[PDB]
């Protein structure tokens, strides 16, 4: 319940820009 | 560090979580000798006289597990180079795949590869995931299979699901057949591979088809020349969006189904009407099937016509499209909050495959 209001959360705020050059 | 495998029925996408592409993308194919023992992939192609090539997977489900374990295992040591018992590993799943699928999938990654941990997510909730949503209702389209999935605060909605089994390989076929049919020959899986790229590089939805059929047929604006292996220069006009017309169209092929408009409404009008209007302002497109020029405005446009005159429609179609189930569960994977979410071996071993549901 918690985990799930947190994992919402970070899904939404997440910048692709983080994600690492391959 | 977690993998993250994306089996398509056309192509796997594989790589690692908190990457931004899958580093491996490789045809879904296993071949084994026909005569008096297995190959993956490109190389399975390139000795296809020698052996019987099938798709382990079709329309988006997983039918032939011996050559499924072929793809994963190619996944693990040939294509990513890892040892699976070190590596967390995110796998997807077709929108409606049955409970008995997901399960020896289960069994098969903790007893064959020793896999430490692992997920399987629905591959459209990815997507959306990929997009920043969290709800929102996505049109996934790939080789086998296109599905309408409404997702309400994370979690798809099973009984509002859509599913249409015309996707890229039967668009491709219907191309295939058109050309046949103007003098040219196409009739081998080698063959059908040049149709393929005639397809992805020349063919876009028209906005609005009889308007475009009538351009064809009163100038060569819309023509485009394409150059076969045997040097022969083949012009297509109107093929080029009669061939993704049969998305809209499913008559086009013969098949009675609603086009990819109405099971998107469909699907929105079995949902709660109280988040409809959610569902209308977050229709995210996904898969290589949508990649075509001009269908983003013509889903658009048909949505427009059936919604309720005020609605507030959008359509989400982002460049990255092609790999948008892999990047959401790159992302996914890589989040701290997930990392409890993972089953562990040692749950597998207490309560068997059925922990996964
Ligand atoms: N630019 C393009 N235009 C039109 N079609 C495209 C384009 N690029 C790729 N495709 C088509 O997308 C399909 C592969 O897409 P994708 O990898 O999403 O499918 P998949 O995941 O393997 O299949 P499924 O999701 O149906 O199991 C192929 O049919 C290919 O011809
Ligand atoms: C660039 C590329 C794209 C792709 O998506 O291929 C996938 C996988 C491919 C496997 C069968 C072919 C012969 C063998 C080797 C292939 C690699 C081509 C890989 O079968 C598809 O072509 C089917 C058949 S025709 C179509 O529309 N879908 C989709
Ligand atoms: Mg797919």
């Amino acid at each position: 319940p918690k985990v799930a209001e947190n994992l919402k959360s970070q899904l939404e705020g997440f910048n692709q820009d983080k994600l690492k050059k391959t | 560090t977690a993998l993250v495998c994306d089996n398509g029925s056309g192509l796997v996408k594989a790589g690692f979580a908190g990457d931004d592409a899958p580093r491996a993308v490789f045809p879904s194919i296993v071949g084994r000798p026909r005569h008096q023992d297995s190959y993956v992939g490109d190389e399975a192609q390139s000795k296809r006289g020698i052996l019987t090539l099938k798709y382990p997977i079709e329309h988006g489900i997983i039918t032939n597990w011996d050559d499924m374990e072929k793809i994963w295992h190619h996944t693990f040591y040939n294509e990513l180079r890892v040892a699976p018992e070190e590596h967390p590993t995110l796998l997807t799943e077709a929108p409606l795949n049955p409970k008995a699928n997901r399960e020896k999938m289960t069994q098969i990654m903790f007893e064959t590869f020793n896999v430490p941990a692992m997920y399987v997510a629905i591959q459209a909730v990815l997507s959306l995931y990929a997009s920043g949503r969290t709800t929102g209702i996505v049109l996934d389209s790939g080789d086998g299979v296109t599905h309408n999935v409404p997702i309400y605060e994370g979690y798809a909605l099973p009984h509002a699901i859509m599913r249409l089994d015309l996707a890229g390989r039967d668009l491709t076929d219907y191309l295939m057949k058109i050309l046949t049919e103007r003098g040219y020959s196409f009739v081998t899986t080698a063959e059908r591979e040049i149709v393929r790229d005639i397809k992805e590089k020349l063919c876009y939805v028209a906005l609005d088809f009889e308007n475009e059929m009538a351009t064809a047929a009163s100038s060569s604006s819309l023509e485009k020349s394409y150059e076969l292996p045997d040097g022969q220069v083949i012009t297509i006009g109107n093929e080029r969006f009669r061939c993704p017309e049969t998305l809209f169209q499913p008559s086009f092929i013969g098949m009675e189904s609603a086009g990819i408009h109405e099971t998107t409404y469909n699907s929105i009008m079995k949902c709660d009407i109280d988040i409809r209007k959610d569902l209308y302002a977050n229709n995210v497109m996904s898969g290589g099937t949508t990649m075509y020029p001009g269908i983003a405005d013509r889903m658009q446009k048909e949505i427009t016509a059936l919604a309720p005159s005020t609605m507030k429609i959008k359509i989400i179609a982002p460049p990255e499209r092609k790999y948008s189930v892999w990047i959401g569960g790159s992302i996914l994977a890589s989040l701290s909050t997930f990392q409890q979410m993972w089953i562990t071996k040692q749950e597998y071993d207490e309560a068997g495959p059925s922990i996964v549901h």
